[PDB]
DNA sequence: AAAAGAACGGAACGCCTGCTCTGAACCTGTGCC
């Protein structure tokens, strides 16, 4: 039945936007998701359906809002019970990075259009909210095993550091880009606060137990995440100031919310840091050479500008 | 042979130490049950030894206090392990002792909630199953406990019925799984524990009309299952067919329809129940208000098909 | 009789408020065998969330007068009548000194509400509900023990573990009052629970 | 000296917290009588944190971390809700007061950096909350300026990390 | 010397908002009516 439905969708999707009927296309995607719930868990058609949809997603461009969101929701439901999607999220992060300009404002990127589903017009939370939702789920299940982790434990630690390490590269890609100023900026800082906390309980567990693999994760964590994150914080100042100009031309409420995650981002950095300090002395290893001193910012009231 | 020897060993533990001897005898029973699974005399020996140990623990309740800490530590270490039929049987037996049973019940509830949450997590993500294959199911062992203790045990039936009574209220997703588990264990013990059938029926009838404001759909479901399993149980539980109509016309949320359908064989084999419901019908239908008169007419309409139309 | 008849029926919504107000006005005038009749008739009829003030006023009016367990049956008829009563009494007892019917209905809600100790643990731990009032209630209102036996097991047992000295004092007073009951089975159960607490429990509890 | 210093900050913070909160412009010229108090309090805090510079004792650093965090939290909780309304009539006073407070809070970042540089367990026990509170103050100042339509003037900038009475 | 003690250091469940996605006939503009 899916085959009879795939033909209609690809014919509709390949057709010109004049004959689009996006309402049917959204239904054409939801029926796929609702009919993909009861496939054979180890069936070949499970893999075959995945091979087709990633081809369509990476080739076609579902310019419609829900069509892109709906199709992307489907592919993850199959790509959860079978594998981990951090490779896809990393790949998508490249396209949005290629879609816009970097935070540094002095570096350019090639087209690198690995997925055609995402494009310049889809830079909105259309995609960068869903993947962060998976980032929420990916870390949500990680806490469960870490809590259990608190003979095969060597395999347990190796797998987590692979997913977290790959995901750490992902966050590095987004954090260098100019994210849309909507709640996606907020949600990125909400998961960024969450991510550092999960970094702790594994280390907090191992206190009661040295490996260089853990150090290499920390070395990558310091190099590709922290200075970019703080620089990304400096980016937010420019974005909010420009965005706050749209004040119809009592902004107390908006200003507080627009910078609420920022302080707690710092705190989640140092609570991990304070216990990572604790580990270094108890672990007899100097882990701070890779990392950098925790930077901070001051302000200044422009008296002349008040005139 | 073994019962007196382990009784002497328990006396020695009372004189000596109990940290490891308890776990050792649990392990011995565990491998005995494993080797006997693939044994009625052995089961009678098991009943005798559990009776001896539960009597000893009831005499000295504080001696068994270390069991709680030991099992909590094991559960923290072992992910779902150590909840063998022997351990849970010992836990339920001392619950009937009425000493600190509330904390043991709370620990059991936390354990089963964690177990069903973990089962859902593993089912909803295979990536955790590959790295965490230690899928331990408390439901499987507790349901096997019904068959394990179905050989005339001293207090296994009482422990199981108390466990189910706590479970059904704990259910109030994880709540649905808890309700399903409680209903299944109650059905199993009703189909197994013959001499507690009347007591179980009376207790659930007392509980069935126990949550007027709160939903009791699970109650009516379990009552219907036990009645359809044993149609004449409530017949031996007489003087309650008339009693069950105390406040039936207060909160019809389909509860009245389910109750009527569950008890329908009793009405068609019990003329006194039919007469009493006829008497209640005059009061129900003549209620000037309309807040609850819908339940009366719905029940009467169902009854019209309840009685046969032979002739 | 007219109050019972009208409560047996359902009138217009607007006219419900005025007849309800007439009901609480006539509540104090109801005699010992007559006031409970109107009390249950209006308690069954009243099902309004705005009736929290009505419940507070009824508690204030019936405090002086305090089978007579029929009011407990009327409150039991409503399965989930806890919220309005507990909010009304929390608002009231935060200012009012105390009330015997307040404690009685709080106990009734615990064994229906399964959630009533929260104000109890709060007001007792914060300068309210003197043990003398509870002792006088137990001595006079014998229906409290006649209401149900696990009241002592529901309240005093948890009161022993309380950290506040007022909490444990109240628990000890409740246990002492419960020992004074004439129920031989209830007294034996209470004494067995007491010796269980003495044998096993916190050293202060022992 | 350290016990002197600890009790001095304790009493200073208790007095600061004892100040009335910020009414929504419910007073005319009473705010004037409730403004210079914060000026002298910030001056006292500046004097104490300068006293830190001489005595590098570990307990001194610990108590200063803890009670500077507590004081800045109290400032955020109480003063600024009052300070936003006083900004209308009073401009130079609040600006100078903010200058003094910012001068005071500058050294807390440096000494937190020193704490994490020296791996002082007792000292690293208090760094995260202090850093979060300082960030909260930085952003509350912007909030108040934007509330009084002075959002153009405000500007954030990275603070050059330094050791105690040093650089880098 | 860098060990305790217990007073110092610290954690969990509960709350309804000030939130942003969603909503709705409109009123405008312009090829059509």
């Amino acid at each position: 039945q899916i085959r009879q439905f795939q033909r209609s969708l690809v014919n509709q999707l390949s057709s010109a936007e004049d004959d689009f009927n996006s309402k049917e296309t959204q239904l054409l995607i939801t029926i796929l998701s609702t009919l993909s719930k009861l496939l054979d868990p180890g069936s070949q058609q499970f893999l075959q359906f995945l091979t087709w949809t990633v081809k369509i997603c990476k080739e076609n461009a579902l310019e419609d809002l829900s069509c892109c969101k709906g199709l992307l929701t489907l592919l993850f439901s199959l790509h959860v019970l079978y594998k981990s999607p951090v490779s896809l999220l990393r790949e998508l992060a490249q396209d949005i990075h290629a879609c816009l300009g970097d935070i540094d404002q002095d570096v350019e990127i090639e087209s690198r259009s690995h997925f055609a589903i995402v494009n310049v017009k889809t830079a909105a939370p259309t995609v960068c909210l869903l993947v962060l939702g998976q980032a929420d789920k990916v870390l949500e299940e990680v806490d469960w095993l870490i809590k259990r982790l608190t003979n095969q434990t060597q395999a347990l630690e190796k797998g987590v550091i692979l997913q977290l390490g790959t995901l750490l590269t992902v966050f590095h890609e987004l954090v260098q880009t100019a994210l849309p100023a909507g709640s996606c900026v907020d949600s990125l800082l909400r998961s960024l606060s969450k991510t550092y906390a999960i970094l702790t309980s594994l280390i907090k567990h191992y206190i009661q137990a040295v490996p260089g693999r853990l150090e290499k994760l920390v070395k990558l964590s310091g190099s590709h995440l922290t200075p970019q994150c703080y620089s990304f914080i400096t980016y937010v100042q420019n974005i909010h100031s420009e965005s706050l100009s749209f004040a119809e031309e009592t902004v107390m409420a908006k200003v507080l919310r627009d910078t609420k995650p920022i302080p707690n981002l710092i705190f989640a950095i140092e609570q991990y840091e304070k216990f990572l300090i604790h580990l270094s002395k108890k672990s007899k290893v100097n882990l701070m050479q890779y990392m950098k001193l925790s930077t901070s910012r001051d302000f200044r009231i422009n008296a002349s500008m008040l005139d | 042979e073994i019962p007196p020897l382990v009784y002497q060993l328990l006396l020695l533990s009372a004189k000596g130490s109990k940290k490891t001897v308890l776990e050792g005898i649990i392990s011995f029973f565990n491998q005995l049950d494993k080797r006997q699974k693939e044994l009625d005399q052995l089961r009678h020996v098991e009943g005798t030894v559990i009776l001896h140990i539960v009597s000893a623990i009831n005499l000295d309740q504080d001696i068994g206090e270390e069991l709680i800490k030991h099992l909590k530590t094991e559960q923290q270490k072992d992910p779902g392990k150590a909840l063998c039929p022997f351990s849970v049987s010992l836990l339920l037996s001392t619950a009937v002792k009425h000493r600190l049973q509330e904390q043991i019940f709370d620990f059991l509830k936390t354990s089963i909630t964690r177990s069903c949450k973990d089962l859902q997590i593993l089912q909803a993500s295979k990536f955790l199953q590959d790295l965490c294959p230690q899928q331990y199911d408390v439901t499987a062992v507790i349901l096997e406990v019904v068959k394990n203790s179905a050989f005339g045990w001293d207090h296994v039936t009482q422990g199981l019925v108390d466990l189910g009574f706590s479970l059904m209220e704990s259910y109030e997703m994880p709540a649905q799984q808890a309700c399903k588990l409680g209903a299944s264990i109650l059905l199993e013990t009703f189909k197994v524990h013959e001499p507690i059938r009347s007591d179980i029926l009376e207790q659930v009838l007392n509980r069935v009309l126990t949550k007027a404001a709160s939903p009791v759909s699970h109650f009516i479901d379990l009552l219907s299952n036990i009645v359809v399993s044993a149609p004449l149980v409530l017949q031996n539980s007489s003087s309650r067919v008339t009693e069950t109509f105390d406040n039936l016309s207060f909160l019809p949320i389909d509860t009245v329809q389910g109750l009527l359908r569950a008890v329908q064989p009793l009405l068609k084999v019990s003329m006194s129940v039919r007469d009493s419901l006829i008497l209640v019908l005059q009061k129900a239908i003549f209620s000037r208000q309309l807040d609850a008169r819908k339940a009366a007419v719905a029940g009467f309409l169902l009854l019209l098909r309840n009685f046969k139309i032979l002739g | 009789p007219i109050l019972d008849a009208l409560s047996r029926l359902d009138l217009d919504a607007e006219l419900l408020a005025k007849v309800r107000q007439s009901a609480m006005t006539i509540v104090p005038s109801v005699k010992l065998e007559d006031l409970p009749v109107v009390i249950k008739f209006i308690l069954h009829n009243v099902k309004a969330a705005d009736a929290v003030e009505v419940i507070s006023d009824l508690r204030k009016s019936l405090d002086l007068s305090s089978l007579f367990d029929v009011i407990k049956l009327a409150v039991r008829f409503q399965k989930d009548v806890s919220e309005a009563w507990i909010k009304a009494i929390e608002n009231s007892t935060s200012v009012s000194d105390h009330k015997v019917l307040d404690l009685i209905v709080l106990l009734l809600i615990h064994s229906t509400r399964k959630q009533t100790e929260k104000v109890l643990r709060s007001k007792i731990r914060l300068g309210c509900m003197p043990e003398q009032l509870m002792q006088n209630a137990f001595q006079n209102h014998s229906m409290v023990i006649k209401d149900f036996f696990p009241s002592i097991l529901s309240l005093a047992q948890t009161f022993l573990h309380s950290a506040h000295p007022a909490v444990v004092s109240f628990g000890s007073c409740m246990y002492k009052q419960a020992f004074a009951v004439f129920d031989s089975y209830c007294q034996q159960e209470v004494v067995c629970a007491l010796v269980t607490h003495v044998c096993s429990g916190n050293e202060t509890e022992l | 000296f350290p016990v002197f210093f600890r009790v001095m900050m304790a009493q200073l913070e208790s007095s600061v917290k004892s100040i009335p909160a910020g009414k929504p412009s419910d007073s005319g010229e009473v705010q004037l009588e409730k403004l210079l108090k914060w000026n002298i309090a910030v001056r006292n805090f500046h004097i104490l944190i300068n006293l830190v510079k001489v005595f590098d004792s570990r307990p001194v650093l610990s108590i200063c971390l803890k009670y500077g965090r507590l004081f800045v939290e109290a400032f955020l909780k109480l003063a600024m809700p009052l300070l936003d309304h006083s900004f209308k009539k009073h401009r130079d006073d609040v600006q100078s007061l903010l200058k003094t407070l910012q001068l005071s809070t500058r050294q807390l970042h440096h000494m937190c950096g020193h704490s994490k540089i020296h791996q002082d367990l007792g000292l690293t026990n208090h760094v995260p909350l202090l850093k979060k509170s300082l960030e909260q103050f930085v952003y509350r100042v912007k909030a108040m300026l934007a509330f009084n339509h002075c959002q153009e003037a405000f500007w954030v900038g990275v603070l050059k990390n330094r050791d105690l009475q040093g650089e880098e």
